[PDB]
């Protein structure tokens, strides 16, 4: 066996209750820091 | 023909143990409240224990009887058919599920 | 050095036609030896077929071979297609329908070796893990064994646990792991679970006289 | 009919019923200009607090860019003054922070009702 | 072959007909500039 | 880039890691979000009574499609249920026309020569001579009709 | 919530006799003692010139369930130990 | 009648089944003109996936595909604008702000990417689902976009810092369809679970849970008037009171199966598209299937499709653009000079039989 | 086989670290779910074995065998609370569902506790489920012989579920009894209630002269000729 299909993906509610780590990430960065608004 | 839904199983599942619950009273015939408690909320019911003892009973009647009729259906069903190869258990389990497609 | 086929090397073929299918001939000539997966493909797809009709053909069949034969000359592959039949059995009755106008041991090691690859179907994975999961077990019960033959000899020695793998590793037997109580209901509850603890505490009670 | 209320008091037969049915112009409302301000205050003032805290958070020193004592206790027993403290820059801030994984526990209080409708059942072989 | 019954105009396109470079959303520029 | 690091040694990694989508793991993720697609659309056609038994054989006959299309083999089962047989051709359809125009697309590159992988080529040249026998067996099929 | 949370809950006795108290807060400081997850630790000094910092050794969440204090761990009704409370009931 | 109050006495004199019934016989459904086609746009290389309006003006339109392109169409002409390329799978939705110049694509390739539509190029590019993402709703006035997918939990995005502010979590299954309410419950989801939530979203928790539906409810959309959803199953289309959670009214939706999009009109006309080309109109106050039409796929394809993928109206709500399987774009027109007589549609004829009501 | 306490400590653990390690790579396969679940009962331990069937119903709670092994499991130890508890969890969640309510109907059955299973029908049977539970909550009646209380069954039955078949249903209860004064009077109220309904088109021509004809040969049998005669008259007039 071993090499199997999804029965279900990996859900959000399990990463939600983890503790964060606060890792600087560089896509992350301070970048288009400023909004245009429409007329 | 073909299959029973579901809600029409169950009615006659429903009905089926009303029939056993006649006759175990009629067997029994031929041999011879509600409390609530305003502080926890909770209610009591008092009920005879022999009921309750004769209901757990025949579930297990009931659980040991359908383990036994498949029992002798795993054990007729291995010495039936020998004619397709097969390698394991698992293989001619398939291949007769493959007769029951046809 | 072509070698023929005998009837040992087609029940072979046919069994392992039916064990792997059709695509994949070069495991299916890993069976028979002396055995291109050239030869063992053309050999199903010519004459092992089932699909394929080895009968005499019907009076209709014999001019409509002939009415194709001067329609496509000569084109046997694709008269085969229109008969469907073989296309050596469409050359050779054509040939006798022209002519109507006159004026052990080794194969048995084999087969049993094929025998055995064909009641095979695990791989390196399971059985390498149904060989370690006998280790484990037989190195669970002469632990026992042994601990029972101390027990014997008055000297009590606790099982060993089974070692943390990782940080927060989780004995299963010290706790409930994810205990989710019955959500509370109306109905009270009280007595019948000292009716449990009464018959939970009695069962282990038996065990540590009567075992089990 | 001694116990009437008891069984299964979250289903009711009126949230099976439409209620666009009785009259088919019924107004629901949008929200009102007044509604809107009120719930677009709160909750940009409750984002901007979490994006703060987000930022300051974060170990980069280039996040203060873009950015409560004197508690009662034991009754109002003892007014205390919270204070902080001043943490060393090369010393971990958070040192009770890692990389841990927990799982949660789920807190039902109350089942929601499945209310699909009754049963167009029979069905051959086709399936 | 003459589908959909001529009533509905049925077309074809393989190429864009404006520049990538064309901003799909004029930048409201108030203050007129002369630099 | 050290910050980085003494936070990886005091806190740890995270373990919500979270893989993008790249260039090695494309044909993966296309595959899992084609059999979620297919699944979801099976199972509601479905009137009652489908598991995670039932849900798990069903896919397999969109597998066995696959490689009937890549084999030119017409793809047959006797007894399939018609809306379940107009599911599977469809997304045959299309995983086929991402299957050829990514085809098409690498064939571009590889004549501009610019940065095609060793594997990239033999897949690429595999790919096409798939397409190439399936256009000489439709013609082949056009002449005789 | 981590930017809404429950004020500590510490004894009377904790405290003492004084009556205005310089209590430091820090927001992700030890783990707890009884679930081993961060919280914020409070720490504080009975007078100005005492010699003893009493600190917060378990989160609020492990001291509402028990409903104890965070620093001596005792009842917050009753200021008895856990265990002598379970066993009076 | 008064006959049936009398003799069997009622309770609430409305749970009746005949008391429901006769004031369904009682009130008429307001008429509306039917829908015919007027162009059909063949464009992109696969499968349309998902339609956007120009919320302000009205000029065109952007059809996310399946060939990883967006492409951007005159509403008018029909012609082509511009190719946004910039994902590498399919593209999901696309949602377009209406009070700034940005475009909010998600593909499933776990992206959820910024468009700078003074630029055409990707800006702000959005980080953290753990699979693919099949929605967005920018949140009107209040600078949050909401995505959701396979993940099961919708992340609320900060627009200008790419944070991910709140993440929801209540779901079973993947998230189908998302939207966004100015007031609460400010975030509403629909997933395979059955399920159709109301999100309160600054405590993070679900007001109000609909379990109604039988089978993944594929689809919702928003009343631009009104202030009311309507959610769809395979088999049902059940319009939601907001604000109270509830059930408005079940429309007469039988053997349509497989809703894929919805749309509703300013007219309240309510579009349903289904996975069988199969596709209908019906009265939004209530319920009433006035038209159904069949499409036609083109020279050559396959039965399957014929299968609506996608749908939005404009803002006039006088054309309806729809994307199909057949990788074409097809625009609806309600045709003029029809009156409520000589085009009457179906006839209303609400039954026992069906328990719908 | 196990000998002693500490044996079997170690027997628990081994198998509990390898149903709890398939059951973290699959939350899904709820038979795998109740196969720990049973095991839990054969070591004895009920608060383990309520905790993985509670576990289970976090993963899928619209899957019924696992509702009906885990309230099966609480009867089988003679825990009645605990299921009552259980099956009104069970209704309050998937009220559609027919088994969830017969179950919580032949336990109370069995136990004879007659009151209960009256209060259960009166809120299953107002929720309008349809014709299998009505029919079984007038057998139910006819079981305990209050038949003033199934009469009025019929009263909302014909209500739930305007048809013939359920009017008709009812005026066979009343001649399998013979009560004269109660047949017509339902007989009465049947015919009215198609003249006051007729507007509303819901019973077919075909079905209207199924109640005209077992009418009329119910007055036949009665001796009245007359009124057997009449009551076409008005039928074929007030339906032409
Ligand atoms: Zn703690
Ligand atoms: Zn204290």
């Amino acid at each position: 066996t071993s090499h199997r299909p999804q029965l279900e993906a990996r859900s959000g509610a399990k990463a939600a209750a983890y503790t964060p780590t606060g890792i600087e990430h560089a896509r992350l960065l301070p970048g288009h820091t400023t909004l245009k608004y429409r007329k | 023909r073909g299959g029973i839904s579901y809600d029409q199983l169950a009615k006659l599942s429903y009905e089926k143990t009303l029939r056993n619950l006649a006759t175990q009273t009629q067997n029994s015939s031929k041999q011879d409240k509600v409390q609530k408690d305003t502080k926890t909320g909770k209610i009591t019911i008092a009920d005879d224990d022999k009921l309750v003892n004769k209901l757990a009973v025949s579930l297990q009647s009931e659980s040991k009887k359908r383990y036994e009729a498949r029992k002798r259906q795993m054990q007729n069903a291995k010495t039936l058919y020998g004619v397709e190869s097969f390698i394991n258990d698992k293989n001619k389990q398939f291949n007769e599920k493959l007769s029951r497609e046809s | 050095k072509g070698g023929v086929w005998t009837n040992v090397e087609d029940q072979i073929l046919k069994a392992a036609v039916q064990k792997y299918g059709t695509h994949q001939w070069s495991k299916v000539a890993s069976l028979l030896q002396k055995k291109t997966a050239r030869q063992s493909e053309l050999r199903w797809n010519e004459y092992l077929n089932p699909k394929l009709n080895f009968t005499e053909f019907s009076k209709e069949e014999d001019a409509q071979l002939l009415d194709l034969a001067r329609e496509l000359p000569n084109q046997w592959r694709t008269i085969a297609d229109m008969m469907a039949r073989p296309a050596q059995v469409c050359v050779e009755r054509y040939n006798r329908l022209l002519e109507s106008e006159d004026s052990e041991d080794e194969e048995k090691e084999m087969l049993a070796e094929a025998r055995a690859r064909l009641l095979n179907t695990q791989g390196k994975k399971a059985t390498r893990k149904i060989r370690e999961r006998m280790l484990e077990e037989s190195k669970r019960i002469a632990e026992l064994q042994k601990r029972r033959e101390l027990k014997q000899a008055g000297i009590n020695v606790a099982i060993k646990k089974p070692k943390k793998k990782y940080g927060t590793d989780i004995d299963y037997n010290e706790d409930i792991v994810y205990e989710q109580a019955p959500m509370p209901g109306i109905y009270d509850t009280s007595t019948e679970d000292r009716q449990i603890k009464k018959k939970f505490e009695q069962f282990e009670r038996k065990v540590n006289r009567k075992g089990l | 009919a001694i116990l009437t209320d008891q069984i299964a008091k979250n289903v009711k037969l009126d949230d099976f019923i439409p209620k666009r049915q009785s009259n088919f112009e019924l107004s629901v409302p949008l929200p009102t200009k007044a509604e809107i301000q009120e719930c677009t205050a709160r909750t940009k003032s409750y984002i901007q607090r979490l994006v703060n805290a987000k930022l300051a958070n974060s170990n980069n020193r280039a996040s203060s860019r873009y950015v409560a004592p004197a508690n009662l206790l034991l009754n109002n027993s003892h007014h205390i003054e919270v204070v902080s403290k001043q943490m060393d820059p090369l010393l971990p801030r958070f040192v009770g922070k890692k990389a841990r994984k927990v799982v949660a526990p789920t807190e039902n209080d109350e089942v929601v009702p499945v209310l699909h409708m009754d049963g167009g059942e029979a069905d051959p072989n086709e399936w | 072959e003459h589908p959909y019954g001529k009533e509905v105009e049925v077309l074809m396109e393989t190429k864009n007909t404006q520049s990538p470079q064309t901003p799909l959303v004029e930048p409201v520029t108030e203050r007129t500039k002369l630099q | 880039y050290i910050g980085n690091l003494i936070t990886r040694q005091f806190e740890g990694r995270s373990n919500e890691i979270v893989k993008t989508t790249t260039k090695q793991r494309l044909d993966a993720y296309y595959d899992l979000e084609l059999r979620n697609s297919v699944m979801d659309d099976i199972l509601e056609m479905m009137p009652e009574s489908i598991r995670q038994k039932k849900a798990r054989t069903i896919l397999q006959h969109l597998s066995e499609a696959w490689r009937c299309w890549k084999a030119n083999i017409p793809w047959d089962v006797p007894g399939m249920p018609a809306p379940i047989k107009k599911i599977i051709e469809r997304y045959i359809k299309s995983k086929a026309d991402a299957w050829v125009s990514a085809a098409h697309y690498n064939r571009e590159r590889i004549k501009r020569g610019a940065h095609v992988e060793k594997t990239m080529v033999k897949k690429n040249l595999g790919r096409l001579t798939r397409l190439w026998i399936k256009n000489e067996q439709e013609r082949q099929r056009q002449i005789q009709k | 919530d981590e930017i809404n949370e429950p004020p500590p809950n510490i004894c009377e006795q904790c405290l003492g006799d004084e009556a205005n108290i310089r209590m430091t807060k820090i927001p992700q400081g030890s783990e707890c003692k009884i679930c081993t997850l961060p919280f914020t630790l409070y720490h504080f000094k009975t007078s100005k010139r005492s010699n003893n910092i009493i600190k917060t050794l378990i989160c609020v969440r492990c001291a509402t369930q028990r409903n104890i204090c965070q620093c001596c761990m005792l009842d917050s009704r009753w200021h008895i130990p856990i265990q002598l409370r379970d066993h009076l009931i | 009648s008064a006959f049936v109050n009398k003799i069997f006495q009622p309770e609430v004199a409305e749970e009746l089944i005949v008391n429901r019934y006769e004031k369904l016989l009682s009130q008429r459904p307001e008429w509306h003109a039917p829908w015919k086609l007027s162009r059909v746009i063949n464009g992109h290389l696969g499968w349309v996936r998902c339609v956007a309006i120009d919320p302000v003006d009205n000029e065109w339109f952007i059809t996310g595909s399946n060939d990883t392109t967006m492409k951007v169409w005159d509403l008018a002409t029909g012609k082509l604008k511009t190719t946004l390329a910039g994902h590498v799978m399919t593209v999901r939705d696309v949602a377009v702000s209406d009070r700034h110049p940005y475009l909010f694509s998600v593909s499933e390739d776990k992206t959820v990417k910024c468009w700078d539509l003074e630029k055409n190029q990707i800006i702000r590019d959005y980080y953290g689902h753990l699979s693919g993402v099949r929605t967005v709703s920018i949140h009107p006035t209040l600078d949050l976009i909401a995505t959701a997918g396979r993940d099961s939990v919708i992340k609320l995005w900060d627009m200008r810092t790419r944070i991910p502010v709140i993440t929801l979590v209540g779901h079973k299954g993947p998230i189908n369809q998302v939207q966004c309410t100015p007031v609460d419950p400010q975030v509403v989801s629909s997933s395979t679970d059955a399920t159709v939530r109301l999100w309160d979203v600054v405590a993070g928790k679900t007001m109000k849970v609909l379990t109604h539906h039988k089978r993944s409810v594929r689809a919702t959309a928003l009343h631009p008037k009104e202030f009311s959803v309507a959610s769809a199953c395979t088999d049902d289309i059940r319009s939601w009171g907001l604000a109270e959670g509830s059930l408005l009214t079940n429309f007469e939706s039988e053997k349509t199966g497989i809703i894929n999009t919805l749309s509703i009109n300013q007219d309240d006309v309510l579009f349903a598209g289904g996975d069988n080309g199969v596709l209908s109109f019906y009265d939004y106050k209530s319920g009433h299937k006035y038209q159904s039409l069949a499409t036609r796929e083109m020279v050559g394809s396959l039965e399957g499709e014929r299968s609506v993928l996608c749908s939005t109206f404009d803002k006039t709500g006088l054309r309806l653009i729809t994307g199909e399987a057949d990788k074409s774009i097809k625009i609806w027109k309600q045709d003029e000079t029809a009156t409520k007589e000589s085009e009457p549609g179906l006839a209303w004829n609400p039954n026992l039989s069906a328990k719908r009501f | 086989d196990i000998l002693d306490l500490e044996e079997l400590r170690e027997y628990q653990r081994r198998k509990r670290t390898e149903y709890e390690g398939y059951l973290k790579r699959n939350r899904l396969d709820m038979g795998q779910w109740i196969r720990y679940a049973q095991f839990e009962i054969e070591q004895h331990d009920m608060r383990r074995a309520r905790s993985i069937f509670e576990r289970a119903l976090l993963v899928d709670s619209s899957f019924i065998p696992l509702w009906i092994r885990y309230i099966d499991a609480e009867l089988k130890v003679k825990c009645i609370n605990h299921a009552r508890n259980l099956m009104n969890r069970a209704i309050s969640t998937l009220p559609r569902v027919d088994k969830l309510w017969y179950k919580y109907l032949i336990v109370e059955e069995s136990l004879n506790n007659v009151e209960i299973v009256r209060s259960l029908y009166t809120k299953w049977c107002s929720l309008e489920p349809g014709v299998n539970a009505w029919n079984s909550f007038v057998d139910f009646e006819i079981r305990q012989k209050n038949w003033n209380g199934v009469r009025e069954i019929y009263s909302k039955y014909v209500m739930a579920h305007p048809q013939m078949q359920t009017w008709l249903k009812w005026v066979r209860f009343e001649n399998r009894h013979g009560n004269t004064e109660f047949t017509r009077s339902v007989y009465s109220l049947a015919i009215d209630t198609v003249a006051n309904l007729q507007n509303l088109q819901i019973w077919s021509d075909m079905e209207v002269a199924k109640l005209v004809n077992s009418f009329a040969h119910w007055e036949a049998a009665q001796q009245e000729y007359e009124r057997s005669s009449a009551l076409y008259q008005i039928a074929i007039e007030k339906w032409p």
